[PDB]
């Protein structure tokens, strides 16, 4: 079910699943990097009915996984609104800017 | 007998030619540019890009403009940002300019990297995370210097009724203006009132241009309007896209540079999809909607074909649509729209299409 | 039959074409180049291999020399891997699995081009 | 509160992966290497290679090698032709060993990036395109030797039972074998007498590799044999690997990395297909073929699954095969073949697969 895209927590994700790609929900595969930074959504947690933080760090310095691709956009804003929005990399402050996949990491209620 | 060669120019003229920005996701360390031929859909050629490659035509119509990114072994070494000049005729390499590794990596809103009016500087975001608008010389193939004033904002919209002016969206939900000097730094700046509300109606940053003025359209597909024929830039808005039954049936824009502006007859065009919600401010159009922007009504709707970013050609009536792979090519000089072609696989992942420039003084 | 460029642009860009017998690539005609010219901004290689074709119109048998076009990105558009002739690596100049830009000012390979040698 | 980690390892043992090298043609300046678990399918990880990278396995199971070409700008700019070393379990760049401007590119056929059985030196083909073989000295990250007596031949066949010795197939038709001395640079050579006629016989050059010699199969289905249990290889046939009822059909290898020996059995496999002519060399199997090598006859036939390529894991009693996106995983250990699974998707376009080594 943490392979895709309509899980509750990639409710902002615009990337490739990391969970796909030899890592984890909340872990890079082997050899490429945590973004410091991030793009966070507000997702709806089915179970509890609540809304939960999630930051979406991309793992950086290796090429495009191209497994899972999502783009989904609940509560993502454009670039005004820097830190709520998908539309860029958030890999862009990485020694290597180059995209590989994108975690899901539950911050919090 | 037979003898290859190189060394030649596109084959149709300029004013034949489209520009479609691959950004070849699944492969983006190989992103480049599609040059087609939009009367009879010939490719053309291209121009490689590396990784998340942006893409300008000059004004003047005789050069292509790049950004790019580029490290010394791709995943790990240094970083070199840059802007690239090619000739448009010989799609051939001519100057590198070095930026800040601090260029918006990002999809291809034109708001990203765009020029004055005049043509004499690109102006380009930054983001490191950081925002701030960046300014090349053209004539002098240098960079200038940040625009830091513009932190806090994004995207760039060009005055076109002034030689080197433009505008940024600010998260305060009004717009910075900005003008530069002959150097290419700040001369002076302004800014608006609040124009829309950035926490109860958001808006997409791409501009419908008019030479003074500019409409934006909203989440929740209001209309909000620029006014800069003067020197202080005069805003207003909301006015709703959407009767009665639209609403009923949750009619909302979605695309990404989803709406133009026809600027003789006062025309916007906008990508919309019904059963709007939370969450499909992306989805592709289930129809395109033409507006008289002058008595605020809708005067045609035709199928969207699953499009996501659009261009309009001020000069021949045109308007192109594309879904990620397809163009569509559409004569605009009437309120309704008219398809004239479709270009199948155009491109593997592009969200902009752009016309080589005629005329445009 | 001898001159694509008289020919039917469909018929040239086919993988089928008489004389693209050993291309391993993408058709140049249909990368904005033509049979013989590179694309604009691609270079062409100064060396190839090289096929023999048989021209089905007239007949006759043809070398035919498939030079690459160098310096750009892989045009996608008309891949062909046709091995009419073609032969490993220990007959070099026969073999179409290697890249022949390979000694090019920039090796990066973007389409092929099948030019006609003679008889 | 959870935490984003990096710095994590391979989740699966060393046993489990194989290597699916994607050229990625349609975006060739951007190849990498997929890992998987052939186990399960499931997708360990991945090693960028850039313009038309190339792989192998360390002998000893430790490190990822890797051969690439960068220029400064891509396109344009300064060209640095590169072995690479990279950790086995943490998919991470280790050292980079730079090689002369003229390495190979071109389709993945094993034979063209090797390594001596003593696992101290790497060997690949050079290609400018004058032809010659490099070698790379591990332990020192220099290349030593520029093996020029090589020009005119293709292609590295390591010999199993000499710890710094391989073959190379050249133009009169014959094997040259090169023992290099402990410092990577050449300490002998010999040519054989010719194997094959390269007008009327070519041969693949993927061999069918065992402990003391290699078998290797022609355009036509023959099958030729180079003996090197002596410093001297011996050479011999052809053999044909059609009965009568075969040419009536005509039956013919094709493929790329198209034969493989399972060595406790002296079983070959052989990707073949019938309607065979000029031009078809490379065409997808139709069935895979079972011969015993030491009858000089088949035992079995199997379909083919449209492969195109194909590695064995002599301890696993394992075949995998590839038909340029998709791999397939036989069991071996009896004479004919069972198909395990087939892993959908690991490449786009894919010409070579290979397993970790586990004999250390
Ligand atoms: N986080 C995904 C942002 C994105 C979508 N398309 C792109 C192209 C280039 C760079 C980033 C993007
Ligand atoms: N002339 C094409 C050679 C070729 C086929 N596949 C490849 C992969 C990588 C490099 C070259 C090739």
């Amino acid at each position: 079910e943490v392979n895709s895209c309509d899980y509750w927590r990639h409710c902002a994700v615009d990337g490739f699943l990391c969970s796909c790609c030899g890592g984890t929900t909340t872990t890079c595969p082997p050899g490429s990097t945590p973004s410091p930074i991030s793009w966070i959504g507000t997702c709806h947690n089915p179970h509890d009915g609540k809304d939960y933080l999630i930051s979406y760090h991309d793992c950086c310095g290796k090429t495009a996984c191209g497994r899972c691709q999502c783009n989904t956009q609940t509560r993502e804003r454009p670039g005004y609104e820097f830190f709520l929005h998908n539309d860029v990399n958030w890999c862009m402050a990485n020694e290597n800017s180059t995209f590989h996949c994108t975690t899901s990491v539950l911050v919090g209620l | 007998r037979e003898v290859l060669t190189g060394g030649h120019s596109v084959s149709a003229p300029q004013e034949n030619r489209i520009y479609v920005m691959d950004s070849v996701f699944m492969h983006l360390t190989e992103s480049r540019v599609h040059v087609y031929d939009y009367t009879n859909g010939k490719f053309l050629g291209m121009v490689p890009t590396a990784f998340n490659g942006h893409v300008q035509v000059s004004n003047d119509g005789k050069k292509i403009y790049t950004m790019t990114t580029y490290h010394e072994r791709i995943t790990r070494g240094k970083r070199s940002d840059v802007v690239e000049v090619w000739d448009a005729d010989k799609l051939t390499f001519e100057k590198e300019i070095s930026l800040p590794p601090k260029r918006v990596q990002g999809l291809n809103y034109d708001g990203l990297f765009r020029q004055t009016t005049d043509g004499k500087f690109i102006v380009l975001q930054n983001a490191s995370p950081a925002t701030s608008i960046g300014i090349v010389d053209v004539a002098k193939g240098d960079y200038v210097e940040d625009v830091t004033a513009a932190a806090g904002c994004w995207s760039v919209i060009p005055q076109p009724n002034r030689p080197r002016s433009f505008m940024t969206i600010c998260g305060d939900g009004g717009l910075l203006t900005i003008n530069l000097g002959e150097d290419g730094k700040v001369a002076s700046q302004s800014r608006s009132k609040q124009m829309f509300s950035v926490k109860d109606d958001p808006i997409f940053i791409a501009p419908a241009l008019d030479k003074d003025k500019a409409h934006f359209v909203s989440y929740y597909g209001n209309v909000y309007s620029a006014d800069f024929s003067g020197d202080e830039v005069k805003v207003d808005g909301p006015w709703s896209l959407l009767n009665d039954e639209d609403k009923a049936k949750n009619w909302v824009p979605g695309g990404y540079n989803l709406v133009g502006l026809h600027r003789a007859s006062g025309r916007m065009y906008v990508f919309m999809h019904p059963d709007g919600k939370e969450g499909t401010h992306k989805f592709p159009a289930a129809e395109i909607w033409v507006m008289d922007t002058k008595t605020k009504q809708r005067v045609a709707r035709i199928p969207g074909r699953d499009a996501l970013s659009m261009t309009i050609d001020q000069q021949r009536n045109l308007m192109l649509t594309l879904d990620g792979g397809n163009v569509n090519v559409y004569d605009i000089s009437q309120p309704e729209p008219k398809l004239l072609r479709t270009i199948e696989g155009a491109a593997e992942a592009s969200l902009q299409v752009q016309f080589h420039p005629v005329g445009g003084t």
